[PDB]
């Protein structure tokens, strides 16, 4: 865990997952501070007897034939929630002279239409940057708070997506006494591009950076694995790459700016870190 | 915060005398470490007066000693005291070696290796001090020992005529034997303090052979008493041997002067080198018998390399116990055959009890472990 | 800690290394030989 | 320098191999020195010792 | 099964010539995503003693504008046709690469000949550049493995121009100008040793063709004086430490002679440091490890990290062990890496030497794993060997490799050499440099 | 069977039910039984250390305890058995592993 | 401040007065985690010079005299920030020991006027600290 | 990991032998530790050949060790060494005493 905990963007991420939601969401990946060395090893066992089923299970072999692996897991394998939304903040005075702050709202779930058009909207609003120690002539957010402020700082889309609901937001990385004015210019840039105020080439840009994005995701076999399990996991049908990219360059920016009026509309959430002397709290955005 | 607990000398005071911490268990037998030591203080404080006295030379050494029992205050008393605590401090090694070897100390390792290492280096020094009053026995012990490290081929006899001083027990033997049975005790002072040092490193036994971590109890001021007690007993036993009957253990026929011409019809050693004699002589081989002898002492360093079962002591293993007991039996046997002249039933019974004593130890203890191993199901 | 170079120790070198253009290899073997013949000497004589 | 690449390489490599040699060499260097020593001995009287005027007695 | 037969089906390393010398190099397989790159030696040992950091400044600003499309609009154009461009920059060679999609291609091998040849330079640019660099010098300062090998090359190769920093020092990076950058691009990114490198979705004969289009009427006319040509550089030996004792944990290298590149000595100390190799804090089943070194840093605790390792550079290079360990274990740490070595180079036997060969080459198959590193191999294996080496030649190099000729080229390398020794921390624990030559060789 | 008597008479004369300890305080202390001691629930270990304290208390005194609380041989509940066979298993497959 | 915070009322008013005012009333009592070893003596000086002044400061005396306590600090003184914000929110703590702990508080009145009296009189309407010991608070 | 770090003797031996912190700026008169060390065993060792060949009896102690000096085997070299490194012990010990002084070393 500390190991893990050594960069700041853990935390913010955990602490903004842990602020959206009442509910099941709200767990993170990492044992907390205290329950270290307070685990029964009978909790791993009921654990495993109520979780590790043969109706969860996805199998999947890269490089080995299909019928030996089916008689193995015909050998070995016969063994046999609605996360509500919260609103609110984690706040967390650090003291690094770097705010991080997230801002979120709930988006949609996984396996939409609306789910795609908010990947085109962070396509839109800028990702990790294409061409490295460069400017961003693209990203719309990073070209708003640089005509603001004139500092070092970082501006990036967030969009997670669950079976069950989906966290859009953006992620802003500032100095000590910056970050307001970098938060409050990159929302007034999601506000206007909210109103309507969105091209068609910018748009095809984006069409054309998901594509690259989710064509450049299974180069390795280990995210083609990670792929082909997941999807399968979904639902129980692999869906081919191609008639993926189908999905995605069906859609127009009406779902797009939808989307992003979903996103202003909506009940926003936060989680901050750093030295937060000037940090506005909800009501001053 | 203390004076103890910061000085460099006080902390290996601190680890030795006050603060280590010993078991509560621990009987009678375990107070003859100390004293072993108060024994070993004694002879080297006894024998330096002695050694105040004494003219080493093949003329006037009987001579010399003659005059410290007479003409010197006090030299008697101090003779006796250093004959007879010689006597005592052998009594007390075998009975330490006894424990040792009894109650399963011997899985320690190095510790039970410098302490076979003391061994051959306090017989080696009683025996040269034995040669020291130069009379009848002492010449023909010096000798007759000497001949038998001459027994060994390739080696042997070179290596004799050059401890031997010349060609035969010269003035040069009798000086030789001085100088080394006067400088050997303060090398057997620097072993025991390593002796001690792996000791405090891995931590005491006790009868049981149960590990004793949590009932440790401070050495200081139980144990120091209760040493104080064994050393009031020790030096009262060995003051009524030297004030009651001084020649009860010793030799009569040392108080000949050296005449390189008899050779007495009763040759033996003093009381404790009996069985070491006892091996010799009941074995019709030169080698043999000297190689014999020497495997005795080396089967005493094999011991830790036969502890098959599966407690420590003997104290829950009564086969194991008897078998012991037998052993015992079986030395004291071995020491009243050699201090014996040798004819057909004392040849038949030596040769009878060295056999038993290798068969009790080399066979007689792995098989009464694997029977105790077998029989409480493990 | 980009400006951390060594002040080089040409007056102290064997004149097998001198050079800062040739190799490192070839010029150890006679290097270490001569070291260890003194080694070797000096054990001799102690030993002696 | 070419003639101390092949002693370090024959020589001096392993370490048995150097205690073998520093034995050998102890060998012959006792010899050599002692012969040589007597010699310088003898030289730097040569009219006074025992030994010539002996075998001339 | 039919591992051999699996390897027969490798796909094939197409390579060609254009008539600058230039060296194109096309893999063809069956993905819908393709990587174009530059691969160039020209690196931070080439350099005089004031061209010290032109090879990161030149890095820095080839992405800049050119005298073609001004300003930001090549990040634009690359951007609206969703390529990641990257570059990077050793002391040995240099790349810029381009992670694009396959019916993308001609534009972004056009929009990379814009990138090589007609890299302008701007005044604004370079006072941006300048202050860019400086902020990446004092930030690069606080990390600490970076000062760790930059030290063990500093002590390593004094004098020699392969101690020349990538970044380059302050002083010889905060007065540069357009004219040394000038001479920089005129000398080093000629035409005869630049290598065009595409692996993916794309064929040859349409790479060939957009080369002989566009890469032909580059340079090849080199200019009349200083042309580069290595020396062999002095493997000195040394040590350099910086006692710093406000740090929590502690770094320590140690490396020792160079294999190079031709010869198959650097396959056998491939299977020696995959013998050794590497260990961290944070993996499972600590008690349990085949490395003895890991099973000793467990069992007592020593040290955080390893990896026991190879460098090469032309005709030289490092056989390497860094150590992350904290400042209370130095010592120790020290004499089982030392113990370790010559383990190997005394009594190695045959299952250890089996277990290396296998993991080189489940290392080797999962480094050539997705296209871009399979080009980045390509890139550096056509400018250091000359040819990629395909992997049918790589097994049988491995499998014709046992243990007594291990132990042989081990002897012949790590036994009784000079060490360089880098420390960083509070390493005053550390044993003075004749305790671990004394270490190197034991007696027994 | 008569050996069952031969072992039932040896647990009575064998010394160890008189000082109230079961078939597993005894048990000498290689690398091995350490661990195994190790491998304890928390109420075994404390009963055995307690135990070990009254029998190295008992044997102190030389007192040995009355009729009515000697450890008797039809509720020999040794229980340091299975701990030590996994210990003794693992430790002779890494063995074989060291030597093949 | 471990000593302070075994006990888990402290640390649930420190959340508390962190988690309903944006401002300077969510400043601790205690010094935080980090900034132990971080204060200096530079902020100590430029604190006790810009916060002791003589109109902040009130000398009480019991058992003295009036004119002593005017002689000392007529003598020996001679020296001589913002308002809160209501901010609403939560602040939630995992801990795992049993025993919830709940504060839940809403703004009510500034201090001297009858409204907090009136306050004052509601706390005492709800329910204060028990006034028989081991009972059963039937007036609360 | 190490027996110079974990063996008993091996511990006092590592502890005053190799990993003592020793300074770095020892000139000469620092040997005469070493010097009065070495000389104690060569004074030990010569005299106990000495007191294996010796007699101490008025009459015949001198003529015990004209004995020593003349008719035994390298005995006056043994006798002579003895003598001269008692003179060379003394040496020693007044340079170890003078550094003691000279350098402040009695604040311990
Ligand atoms: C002449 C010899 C005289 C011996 C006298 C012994 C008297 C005590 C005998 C005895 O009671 O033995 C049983 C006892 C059992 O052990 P423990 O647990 O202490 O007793 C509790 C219940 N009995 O055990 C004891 O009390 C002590 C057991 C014996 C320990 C001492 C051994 C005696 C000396 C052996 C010398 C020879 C050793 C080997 C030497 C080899 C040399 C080459
Ligand atoms: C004696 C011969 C003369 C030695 C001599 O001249 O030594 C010079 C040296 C100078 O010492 P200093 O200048 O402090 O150090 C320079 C280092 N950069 O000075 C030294 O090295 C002084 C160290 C040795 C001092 C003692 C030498 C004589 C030994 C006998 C001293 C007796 C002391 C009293 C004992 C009985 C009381
Ligand atoms: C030179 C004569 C010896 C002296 C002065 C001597 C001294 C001591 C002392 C002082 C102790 C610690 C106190 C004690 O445990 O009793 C001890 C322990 C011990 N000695 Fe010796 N010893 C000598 C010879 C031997 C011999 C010959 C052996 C057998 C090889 C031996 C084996 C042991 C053992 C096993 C212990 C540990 C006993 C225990 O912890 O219960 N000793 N010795
Ligand atoms: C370094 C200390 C010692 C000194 C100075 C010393 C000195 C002497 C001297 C001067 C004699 C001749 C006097 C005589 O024979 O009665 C003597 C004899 C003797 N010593 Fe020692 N001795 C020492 C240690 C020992 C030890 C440790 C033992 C064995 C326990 C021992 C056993 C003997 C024996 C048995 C005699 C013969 C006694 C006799 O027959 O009258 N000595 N010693
Ligand atoms: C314990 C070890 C020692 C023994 C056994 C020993 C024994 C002897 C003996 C037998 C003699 C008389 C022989 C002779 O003088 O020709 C002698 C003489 C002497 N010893 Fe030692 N000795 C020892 C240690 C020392 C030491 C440490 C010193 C001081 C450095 C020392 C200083 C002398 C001197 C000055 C003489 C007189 C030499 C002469 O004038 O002929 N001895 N020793």
């Amino acid at each position: 865990k500390a190991v893990a905990f050594q960069n700041p963007q853990a935390h913010v991420i955990e602490n903004l997952h842990a602020a959206a939601y009442r509910n099941a969401l709200a767990n993170s990946l990492y044992c907390p501070d205290y329950r270290i060395g307070k685990v029964t090893p009978d909790e791993l066992h009921d654990y495993v007897q109520n979780h590790f089923t043969s109706a969860r299970m996805a199998l999947i072999g890269l490089g080995v034939s299909h019928p030996v692996l089916k008689q193995v897991a015909e050998q070995f394998l016969n063994i046999r929630a609605k996360a509500k939304y919260r609103g609110g903040e984690i706040r967390e005075q650090n003291g690094d002279s770097l705010v991080h702050a997230a801002l979120v709202a709930e988006s949609a779930a996984i396996g939409s239409a609306e789910a795609n058009a908010f990947s085109v909207l962070q396509h839109v609003l800028g990702a990790g940057p294409h061409v490295k120690r460069g400017s961003n002539a693209t990203s719309s957010l990073y070209q708003a708070v640089a005509k603001g402020v004139h500092q070092p700082f970082d501006v990036s889309a967030f969009n997670a997506s669950y079976s069950d609901s989906g966290l859009f937001g953006f992620y802003t990385i500032s100095q000590a006494a910056s970050a307001g004015d970098v938060i409050k210019a990159a929302y007034n840039q999601v506000k206007t591009i909210a109103q309507g105020n969105l091209s068609n080439p910018d748009v095809q840009a984006a069409k054309n950076k998901l594509k690259a994005g989710y064509l450049m995701s299974v180069e390795s076999s280990e995210g083609f694995l990670d792929e082909v399990g997941c999807q399968a996991l979904a639902a129980g049908s692999y869906t081919p790459p191609s008639t993926v990219l189908q999905q995605i360059d069906a859609v127009a920016d009406a779902d797009v700016i939808n989307a992003a009026k979903k996103f202003v509309s909506g009940r926003k959430s936060m989680a901050a870190s750093g030295n937060l002397g000037h940090t506005p709290f909800i009501d001053e955005l | 915060i203390n004076i103890r607990k910061t000085h460099p000398l006080m902390k290996i005071v601190n680890n030795a005398f006050i603060d280590l911490p010993a078991p509560s268990n621990i009987s009678s037998w375990w107070n003859f470490g100390s004293l072993l030591g108060i024994c070993l203080i004694l002879q080297i404080l006894t024998g330096l007066f002695l050694a105040m006295h004494y003219t080493p030379d093949t003329t006037t050494a009987f001579s010399s000693v003659t005059h410290i029992c007479r003409d010197v205050n006090y030299g008697w008393i101090i003779r006796y005291m250093h004959a007879n605590g010689a006597s005592m401090f052998f009594i007390c090694l075998f009975m330490h070696v006894g424990r040792g070897l009894y109650y399963g100390s011997y899985t320690f390792l190095e510790t039970w290796n410098i302490g076979v290492i003391l061994l051959f280096a306090t017989m080696a020094t009683a025996f040269m001090g034995y040669v020291l009053p130069w009379g009848q026995m002492s010449f023909w012990g010096a000798t007759v020992i000497t001949n038998l490290l001459s027994a060994i081929p390739y080696i042997g006899t070179n290596l004799v005529e050059w401890i031997w001083g010349g060609f035969s027990v010269d003035k040069a033997t009798l000086t030789r034997f001085f100088a080394f049975h006067f400088i050997f005790p303060f090398i057997i002072a620097a072993l025991a303090m390593v002796h001690l040092l792996f000791l405090h490193e891995t931590g005491s036994n006790n009868p049981t052979g149960i590990p004793s971590d949590t009932d440790k109890i401070p050495f200081h001021p139980y144990y120091t008493i209760k040493d104080i007690l064994g050393a009031i007993l020790l030096i009262l036993i060995l003051m009524l041997l030297v004030l009651f009957t001084p020649d009860l253990l010793g030799d009569p026929d040392n108080y000949t002067p050296a005449n390189p011409l008899n050779t007495p019809p009763h040759i033996k050693p003093e009381w404790y080198f009996l069985f070491a004699y006892a091996i010799l002589r009941s074995i019709p081989n030169k080698l043999g018998g000297v190689l014999a002898l020497v495997l005795s002492i080396l089967v005493l360093v094999i011991m830790p390399l036969l502890h098959t079962s599966k407690q420590r002591s003997m104290m829950f293993r009564p086969i194991s116990q008897c078998m012991f007991w037998i052993l015992v039996a079986d030395l004291l046997t071995l020491t009243w055959i050699g201090g014996q002249p040798v004819e057909h039933p004392y040849i038949i019974i030596g040769q009878l009890a060295s056999i038993m004593y290798f068969l009790i130890i080399l066979v007689m203890m792995p098989v009464a472990s694997i029977i105790e191993n077998n029989l409480l199901k493990w | 800690h980009t400006d951390i170079k060594v002040p080089d120790f040409s007056d102290y070198r064997r004149p097998e290394v001198l050079d800062s253009t040739k190799s490192s290899k070839e010029s150890s073997e006679a290097r270490k030989g001569f070291s260890y013949l003194i080694t070797a000497t000096t054990t001799v004589g102690v030993a002696y | 320098p070419t003639l101390t690449a092949r002693l370090y390489s024959l020589l001096f490599r392993r370490t048995s191999t150097f205690a073998l040699t520093i034995v050998v060499g102890a060998l012959f260097f006792e010899r050599a020195f002692d012969q040589g020593a007597d010699a310088i001995y003898e030289h730097i009287n040569e009219g006074k010792l025992w030994k010539h005027i002996k075998h001339k007695y | 099964a039919t591992y051999a037969q699996a390897l027969q089906s490798v796909p094939e390393t197409q390579v060609s010539q254009l008539d600058n010398g230039l060296r194109v190099a096309s893999e063809q397989s069956s993905q819908p995503t393709c990587t174009v790159g530059v691969w160039i030696d020209a690196g931070s040992r080439y350099e005089t003693e004031k061209n010290n950091g032109a090879g990161y400044f030149v890095e820095h600003l080839a992405f800049k504008g050119t005298k073609n499309r001004p300003g930001n609009a090549l990040e634009k154009e690359v951007e609206s046709m969703g390529a990641h461009l990257n570059a990077y920059s050793t002391r040995e060679h240099t790349a810029y690469y381009i992670k694009a999609l396959s019916k993308d291609l001609p534009k972004a091998v056009e929009l990379l000949a814009d990138i090589v040849q007609n890299c302008s330079l701007e005044d604004s640019q370079i006072e941006k550049e300048r202050d860019v660099i400086l902020q990446e010098l004092q930030e690069n300062d606080t990390s600490m493995r970076d000062v760790v090998f930059n030290y063990l090359h500093a002590t390593a190769f004094q004098g020699t121009p392969l101690a020349q920093s990538v970044e380059g020092p302050s002083e010889n990076v905060r007065k540069l100008s357009r004219a040394d950058l000038t001479e920089y691009l005129s000398r080093h990114y000629k035409a005869p040793r630049m290598v065009l490198a595409a692996a993916g979705g794309l064929e040859h004969r349409q790479l060939l063709d957009l080369a002989q289009k566009h890469f032909s009427g580059l340079s090849g006319t080199y200019d009349e004086d200083a042309v580069p040509t290595l020396t062999p550089c002095r493997f000195t030996g040394s040590e350099i430490r910086h006692r710093e004792d406000g740090l929590p944990l502690a770094h320590v290298a140690i490396a020792v002679e160079g294999p190079g590149w031709a010869n198959p000595d650097n396959v056998a100390l491939q299977v020696a440091n995959a013998i050794i190799g590497h260990y961290d804090c944070t993996y499972g089943g600590g008690m349990h490890l085949s490395s003895p070194l890991a099973s000793v840093a467990v069992t007592n605790k020593l040290c955080q990290s390893f990896q026991t390792f190879n460098i090469c550079y032309a005709d030289t290079g490092l056989l390497g062990a860094h150590f992350v360990c904290d400042h209370m274990s130095i010592d120790d740490m020290m004499f089982v890496l030392q113990g370790q070595w010559m383990r190997l180079c005394t009594s190695a036997t045959e299952s250890e030497v089996v277990r290396g060969k296998n993991l080189l080459r489940n290392a080797l198959v999962s480094h050539l794993d997705g296209t871009t590193p399979v080009c980045e191999d390509i890139g550096r294996s056509l400018l250091t060997y000359g040819r990629r080496i395909p992997l049918a030649e790589w097994e049988s190099r491995i499998a014709e490799v046992d243990a007594r000729v291990v132990r042989e080229v081990c002897s012949k390398y790590f036994y009784d050499q000079c060490p360089a020794v880098a420390g960083f921390g509070p390493i005053e624990q550390l044993p003075d440099y004749n305790r671990i030559r004394s270490g190197m060789f034991w007696l027994r | 069977k008569w050996l069952e008597g031969i072992r039932k008479w040896y647990y009575n004369a064998a010394g160890f039910n008189k000082l109230g300890l079961m078939r597993d305080d005894t048990i000498h202390e290689n690398d091995d039984v350490k661990e195994a001691i190790r491998r304890l629930p928390e109420n075994l270990y404390n009963d055995r250390v307690f135990r070990i304290k009254r029998a190295l208390d008992l044997s102190m005194r030389q007192q040995i305890l009355p009729k009515e609380q000697w450890t008797k041989y039809e509720e020999d509940k040794f229980y340091l058995e299975p701990y030590l066979k996994e210990v003794i298993r693992e430790r002779k497959e890494r063995e074989e592993w060291t030597k093949k | 401040k471990a000593v302070a915070f075994q006990n888990p009322q402290a640390h649930v008013i420190e959340n508390l007065h962190a988690a309903a005012y944006r401002n300077a009333l969510a400043n601790s009592l205690y010094c935080p985690d980090y900034r132990i070893g971080k204060v200096t003596p530079d902020e100590l000086h430029d604190y006790v010079q810009n916060h002791f002044t003589s109109a902040r400061m009130a000398l009480i005396g019991l058992g003295v005299s009036h004119p002593v306590l005017k002689q000392v600090a007529e003598q020996f003184l001679n020296i001589r920030g913002a308002k809160a914000k209501y901010r609403g929110g939560e602040i939630r703590e995992q801990n795992g020991d049993s025993l919830v702990h709940a504060a839940l508080v809403a703004e009510s009145a500034a201090i001297g006027s009858a409204e907090a009296n009136a306050f004052s009189v509601l706390q005492h309407v709800l329910g204060a600290g028990p006034h028989v010991k081991r009972g059963s608070n039937a007036t609360s």
